[PDB]
């Protein structure tokens, strides 16, 4: 209890992510049965966790309320800090550090994926753990993790839309929400939202300079055809 | 980007 009405209504949108785990592992075991590498078996599983934040995206209350043009502009500002902000959040709910857990809900040791991995994305890994240590000393919660991805959602640094009064509003409900469900839930941690908020530019920062290295590396001709991660990338 | 508007508007 103590929840804000807002709050619930966001968490209305979140998806049966058992289902979605179950069904994103069937994709992949049907697929590889008809040679993949770590690094493109990650594109794909990152493949499917776009379709499922398209899903949840076009699910949300205001964003449907949008013209599909803003729609498609918050989407492709917002698709990797997206996608880091759900990582990150899934390895805090496992706790489990040494390990990272994937959208399919399995278990890898840390050791043998960052042996795989250039410099680059192993930073980006650390720098994304670190995080996911700070959060978990804070306690970050379901309903704070929705309400992040809201606010990320709904930036306020995106250009050329239509409708900008309604990000605007839904960032003030949003954050007001947050604010006063971290405060009232956690007077434990006094500034906690504040600490909340600061984490948001160094997802940003992560992400936004793994998504160059995913741009670079399909230039390059090694990122497998990934349908919409490549057309995400793209543009 | 015509997969992302595809799959908005279905
Ligand atoms: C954005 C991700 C991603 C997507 C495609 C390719 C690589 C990364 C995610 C985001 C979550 C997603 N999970 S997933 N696979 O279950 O959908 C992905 C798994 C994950 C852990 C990556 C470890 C694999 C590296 C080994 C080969 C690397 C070869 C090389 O170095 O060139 C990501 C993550 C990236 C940055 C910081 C923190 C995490």
């Amino acid at each position: 209890a103590s929840i804000p009405h807002l709050i619930l209504e966001l968490l209305k949108c979140e998806p049966d992510e058992p289902q979605v785990q179950a069904k994103i592992m069937a994709y992949l075991q049907q697929e590889q049965a008809n040679k993949l590498s770590t690094f493109g078996l990650m594109c794909k599983m990152a493949d499917q966790t776009l379709f499922s934040i398209v899903e949840w995206a076009r699910s949300s209350i205001f964003f449907r309320e949008l013209k599909v043009d803003d729609q498609m502009k918050l989407l492709q500002n917002c698709w990797s800090e997206l996608l880091i902000l759900d990582h990150i959040y899934r390895q805090v709910v496992h706790g489990k550090e040494g390990s990272i857990f994937l959208v399919t809900g399995q278990q890898v040791d840390y050791s043998i994926i960052a042996s795989q991995a250039g410099a680059t994305l192993n930073n980006l890994m650390s720098h994304a753990q670190e995080l996911v240590a700070k959060l978990r000393s804070l306690q970050f919660d379901q309903r704070e993790f929705v309400c992040l991805k809201f606010l990320v959602l709904f930036s306020l640094d995106v250009k050329n839309l239509e409708n900008f009064q309604l990000v605007e509003g839904v960032q003030e409900q949003v954050n007001a929400a947050l604010l006063d469900y971290t405060m009232c839930n956690y007077p434990q941690q006094t500034e906690k939202f504040g600490q909340l908020l600061l984490r948001l530019p160094e997802i940003r920062a992560i992400s936004m300079q793994a998504e160059e290295y995913l741009y670079y590396k399909h230039l390059n001709g090694d990122v497998p055809y990934n349908n919409l991660l490549i057309e995400m990338l793209h543009a | 980007n015509a997969l992302l508007r595809y799959l908005l508007d279905k």
